[PDB]
């Protein structure tokens, strides 16, 4: 129930417009720390030069209008927001065959009381690599 | 006072009576000039 | 500006319900005239009996509740409209192999002040035909 009052408080569409970026202090950067993690190399295809991989892409960044005081909501530190309802920077492939640019699942995202967002969606990706 | 609140205010203001399908000039005998140009990424087949 | 007031006047969803047909006196007809302009013949495939062509078809019909009194809107004879929001007569293929029935672009329709609507979308079509 207190999770419901927090999820209703955080995504008020009068309060939170998801098409802007969380800039403070006269246009600082937001820093998106990403690191990737392989799951299996599926296939290297020599004839059309496509490497099909399956990969998990951990992105984490800093937001500032998604905080609370944890005393006011009976000691939650960490909730789950439906992903793509919050802001997210679009981080895609760029050397792509077949035009699938974005990720494949759009899972949940884990919000702390800092404003730090963690995100880990999976993807299958078809990069076009040059065969020696 | 901060940036993103002011950006949300002007993005609220500009889409008050904006209309999607109106050809956007002020006088009807005036043209727009859609500047063009490509860049190849790769040549597949 | 006055065109923008006109396009807010014409497609007003209290005024103009899209999926009825334009008729006024105890079920009178509408007339849809059409003709076909070819662009190229791409292929005739003989292993599976399928012809792939490129064709712009021109349809023109006559509506009655798209009318404006044109000296009130500062001598405007001819507007454009997006064709998802007006009525369409559905004109499809019927001997179609591989199952695409509608047209491929859904371009703008030109609406004169009488209500005569000109429309020309492009298509590619995979028609089926019997090779002897």
């Amino acid at each position: 129930d207190t999770e419901e009052r927090l999820v209703e408080h955080l995504l008020d569409p009068s309060r939170y417009n998801k098409l802007i970026r969380p800039a403070t202090n006269g246009s600082e950067l937001v820093t998106v720390q990403l690191m990737v993690s392989l799951a299996q190399l599926i296939s290297v295809h020599e004839r059309e030069q496509i490497m099909t991989t399956n990969v998990w892409l951990t992105q984490e960044w800093e937001d500032y209008r998604l905080t609370w005081k944890p005393e006011e909501f009976d000691n939650m530190k960490k909730v789950r927001l439906p992903s793509k309802h919050i802001w997210l920077p679009d981080v895609v492939l760029y050397n792509n065959a077949d035009g699938m640019y974005e990720v494949s699942f759009y899972s949940n995202a884990v919000v702390s009381y800092d404003g730090s967002i963690f995100w880990l969606p999976p993807a299958i990706y078809k990069s076009a690599c040059k065969i020696e | 006072e901060t940036r993103a609140h002011a950006e949300e205010r002007l993005l609220k203001k500009l889409f008050s009576g904006y209309n999607k399908w109106s050809r956007p000039v002020a006088n009807i005998s005036d043209v727009v000039l859609v500047r063009f140009g490509l860049s190849i990424a790769q040549l597949i087949d």
